[PDB]
RNA sequence: UUCAUCUAGACAGCCGGACGGUGGCCAUGGAAGUCGGAAUCCGCUAAGGAGUGUGUAACAACUCACCGGCCGAAUGAACUA
């Protein structure tokens, strides 16, 4: 019975290619389903998010380029979690409005790190115990009456690399978080042709 | 049921050699030359293109082509064995009584001893298999490092360390002394 | 230490001064006096004696400040107009007196803004969803019914 | 007293596992069937009792 | 053998998520989905149970149904002798 299940999400997508004449490709990853619920709030009536598995989007395209075949540059944009947020009004505006859910997240285990983190002298105050991350990596440090103390700026990762395991646990419990999550415009699909989201 | 042939490809990267007789596998790659006695599996191995190896079992049962399989991952271990090599870390677990390890050789043995163990007075000799080095690794606190061509030879050597410390009369949920694998990797990092 | 502001966000037995052996363990570690918080309490939420109510508490610094949180869940019980209930005696007391169809959307509509629903008639289901747990008959329909209904188009929700 | 990692670590060696329940055979925690032939490779599996 | 899932993307795996009304209703001192009693809703949704579990005095905190990427072709359940 998912043919008609599955048929009906088909003909949804087909609607919106026809009115909204924008599209905005987002590579909405590491985002949660609490935070990305909020989204929806402020998007109330202006515009919408369609969303699908694209195993099947990239072949409901192809059986709707027949009638509109201006979707071809689309094809490679198509991969991971990516979400169409058609539009039907001013682009600027729709983007300000997404960019806005900016949640820093801390030192969130596995994500890539997207900053090339600067970390400025802090005093910890964890306890000496724990300080076994501190010593594993270098990290010159004092323990200062049991207050550790972060000497100046150093970047052990930098914008793009995975934040290793122990870093990455030892910037937990330091709440410093260089994961900001909002939902990542890389592309936007413009009344026929796609053209990255940076431009705008 | 039979299977007519069944096939499993093996990929030779391109600075590895193999030779292999009847069942005699010969892996030659940068840091040594692995080999194994292959005689109790009865398979077939052909080449393809040099880089590609494929083994074939024509005629095969359920418990037969089970083999084939492991085949295929028992000389692909050798392949990214000798290339990027195994390593094991070890951490040691101990509640009050902390695990006096140490490197000693009696006539040229090199014997991993270990002493004071949850206050035992035993001085427990586990081997150091053939090829296999044996380090400390410092930045962490009781660690060992274990490393070798042969993932065998690590890997049950570390057994062999880990069944050498298992405690005895004790309830073992709550006297979780040990000495635990705790990484199983390649030593070459991201290679 | 005038500034620090503090959110406590927790629901309170209504119209009666709150059970010491309940607030103590919570507010006070925060230095708040038993007393007060009853007091504060009680008269806020007298209509809702015998009732349950969240009430959030702006805490600044060792000062207090409650405000009864508009929770659908316990706005709709006032909605049934219920005076004080011998619930110590009532056992399983089962609010299902029955309301008409537009007290759920002044309920409805107070929920408009924290709710994320493109219209009120989404809205007015949610609370004829909570309905469905509180039990409450709707003007002698089933909720669910007016729910479908609310599809179905029958019932015309005002969108204001 | 051991660091909660390292006690996580062994448990997962020495208590994060079954028992076979005729057997009383120590068996891996996710494991589906019994691994001795004297309990008839039985898929009746108990979770190891935790630590009280 | 019967029934199901499947290139309009199957199972497995790394995990690729797991909201709101709402701390649903009665009682337990304390049960906020998760000690017990009644019924098993709606909304955003790709989807999320008035909750399969661990668990807190209660929260909390994880985790799981549900599907929330990637790889790419057969698989799952119950019975039969
Ligand atoms: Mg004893
Ligand atoms: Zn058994």
């Amino acid at each position: 019975g998912i043919r008609e299940k599955k048929a009906e999400y088909f003909a949804k997508l087909r609607e919106y290619l026809e009115e909204y004449k924008s599209l905005f490709v987002v590579g909405v990853d590491n985002v949660s389903s609490q935070q990305m619920h909020e989204v929806r709030k402020e998007l109330r009536g202006r515009a919408v998010v369609l969303m699908g598995k694209n195993t099947m989007v990239r072949r409901a395209i192809r059986g709707f380029l027949s009638d509109l075949p201006d979707f071809e540059k689309l094809l490679p944009f198509v991969k991971g979690n990516v979400g169409f947020v058609f539009t039907n009004e001013p682009l600027t505006e729709i983007k300000n409005v997404i960019v806005s859910n900016r949640v820093a997240a801390p030192a969130r285990a596995g994500a890539v790190a997207p900053e090339d983190i600067w970390v400025r002298a802090v005093n910890t105050g964890m306890e000496p115990g724990k300080t076994s991350f501190f010593q594993a990596l270098g990290v010159p440090t004092k323990i200062a009456r049991g207050t550790i103390e972060i000497v100046s700026d150093v970047k052990v990762v930098d914008a793009g690399n995975k934040v290793g395991q122990s870093e990455a646990s030892l910037l937990n419990l330091l709440n410093i978080s260089p994961f900001t999550f909002g939902l990542t415009v890389v592309q936007v699909y413009d009344n026929g042709q796609v053209f990255p989201s940076s431009i705008l | 049921m039979k299977y007519i042939q069944t096939e499993q490809q093996i990929e030779v990267p391109e600075g590895v050699t193999v030779s292999i007789k009847s069942r005699i596998v010969k892996v030659v790659g940068p840091r040594g030359t692995l080999t194994k006695n292959l005689k109790h599996i009865d398979v077939t191995f052909t080449k393809v293109n040099n880089q590609l190896i494929k083994v074939a079992v024509h005629n095969g049962g359920r418990k037969h082509v089970a083999a084939l399989r492991t085949v295929k991952s028992l000389v692909d271990n050798m392949i990214t064995g000798v290339t990027k090599g195994y390593k094991y870390k070890m951490r040691y677990v101990y509640a009050h009584f902390p695990i006096n390890v140490n490197i000693v050789e009696k006539d040229g043995a090199k014997f991993i001893e270990v002493r004071n163990f949850l206050g035992d007075k035993k001085i427990r000799n586990v081997p150091v298999r053939d090829g296999v080095t044996i380090e400390f690794s410092t930045n962490v606190k009781d660690e060992i490092v274990l490393s070798g061509n042969s993932v065998e030879d690590v890997s049950q050597n570390a057994a062999d360390l880990q069944q050498i410390c298992r405690v005895r009369n004790k309830d073992i949920r709550k006297f979780l002394d040990g000495i635990y694998v705790s990484h199983k990797g390649f030593i070459t990092e991201d290679l | 230490d005038p500034n620090e502001v503090k959110y406590l966000y927790l629901r309170a037995v209504g119209g009666e001064v709150g059970a010491s052996a309940a607030l103590a363990p919570k507010i006070g570690p925060l230095g708040l006096s038993p007393k007060k918080v009853g007091e504060d309490i009680a008269k806020a939420t007298k209509e809702f004696k015998g009732i349950k109510v969240t009430v959030q508490l702006k805490i600044q610094n060792r000062q207090a400040a409650a405000s009864v949180v508009p929770s659908a869940s316990s706005l709709v019980i006032t909605a049934l107009k219920e005076p004080p209930r011998d619930r110590k005696k009532d056992k399983n007391v089962k609010h299902s007196g029955n309301i008409q169809l537009d007290e759920i959307i002044e309920i409805a509509r107070q929920m408009r803004d924290k709710s994320f629903g493109r219209t009120l008639a989404s809205v007015t289901k949610e609370i004829l969803g909570t309905a469905q747990s509180v039990g409450c008959r709707v003007d002698f329909k089933n909720p669910h019914d007016i729910i479908e209904g609310i599809n179905a188009g029958e019932i015309e929700i005002p969108e204001n | 007293i051991i660091e909660p990692s390292l006690k996580a670590l062994a448990s997962k060696y020495n208590c994060d596992k079954s028992v076979c329940r005729k057997c009383y055979a120590r068996l891996p925690p996710r494991a589906t069937n019994c691994r001795k032939r004297k309990c008839g490779h039985t898929n009746q599996l108990r979770p190891k009792k935790k630590l009280k």
